[PDB]
């Protein structure tokens, strides 16, 4: 097998996650203490705007 | 201690620098071989880089197939760290284990400046390979000109 | 228009399909797809076939 390949190492992923057929990453949080959820959630599409 | 490898992956400047200041292994290997320097080129990390550079970082190691940081470098793109590991000292005509320089790399994806540097720097442009083929006909097999006549 | 066709294919008729209330979507056009096409003439150069 040596004589007709070459080797080497790369870097994947051992697990692929997707979306209503789109790729896809999953993110959890907690609204900080004295908190609601609706603001943190307002907070992260502003941050996912930029 | 071996924090050095997961911070140069995620890109950590200031948390690489405290731990060499800590004194950790900066070459500390992983199972496959690869050191800071490797993580930090194939993650195009330059910053951290120039850092281990400062601090006694060798940058012709080999992992277990003998892919220098050198070939990561080439392999994707990042045309800087090639000219900071070229100028602190690196084998330009570096081989693995299956007779590959970086030229090869740079080449298969078709990076010209990566070739021009590497070949102003001194790379053999007339290798060969455990196969007996070199740059040019990798250049030849892609249909990619502008390379086969910068490699004249 | 294959330009589009394709966009809308790729990017948008799954998500319509998969939408509240639709039940076909009839896409007028179609998605790209590495076309080949041979000549009997460079085959026979080359004594080859399809």
């Amino acid at each position: 097998f040596s004589a007709f390949s070459s080797s080497r190492w790369e870097y994947g992923s051992p697990r692929l996650e997707r979306y209503n057929g789109l790729p896809s990453m999953e993110i959890l949080g907690q609204a900080a203490p004295g908190k609601s959820t609706g603001e943190a959630m307002e907070l992260m599409e502003q941050l996912a705007s930029k | 201690g071996k924090k050095l490898l997961e911070a140069a992956r995620a890109g950590r400047d200031d948390e690489v620098r405290i731990l060499m200041a800590n004194g950790a292994d900066v070459n500390a290997a992983d199972v496959v071989g690869w050191t800071p320097l490797h993580l930090a080129a194939y993650w195009g990390h330059l910053e951290i880089v120039e850092v281990l550079l400062k601090n006694g970082a060798d940058v012709n190691a080999y992992d277990t197939l003998g892919s220098t940081p050198l070939h990561l470098a080439a392999h994707f793109g990042h045309l800087e760290i090639v000219e900071v590991l070229l100028k602190n000292g690196a084998d330009v005509n570096a081989k693995d284990d299956n007779g590959i320089t970086p030229l090869h790399l740079a080449a298969n994806r078709g990076h010209l400046e990566i070739v021009e540097v590497l070949l102003k720097y001194g790379a053999d442009v007339n290798a060969q390979d455990k196969f007996g083929k070199t740059a040019f006909d990798i250049s030849i097999n892609n249909g990619n000109e502008d390379l086969a006549e910068i490699l004249q | 228009q294959e330009d589009i066709s394709d966009y809308v294919a790729a990017n948008m008729k799954d998500a319509i399909s998969r939408t509240s209330g639709v039940g076909d979507v009839q896409l007028f056009g179609s998605q790209y797809a590495m076309r080949i096409w041979m000549n009997p003439n460079e085959l026979n150069k080359f004594q080859l076939t399809p």
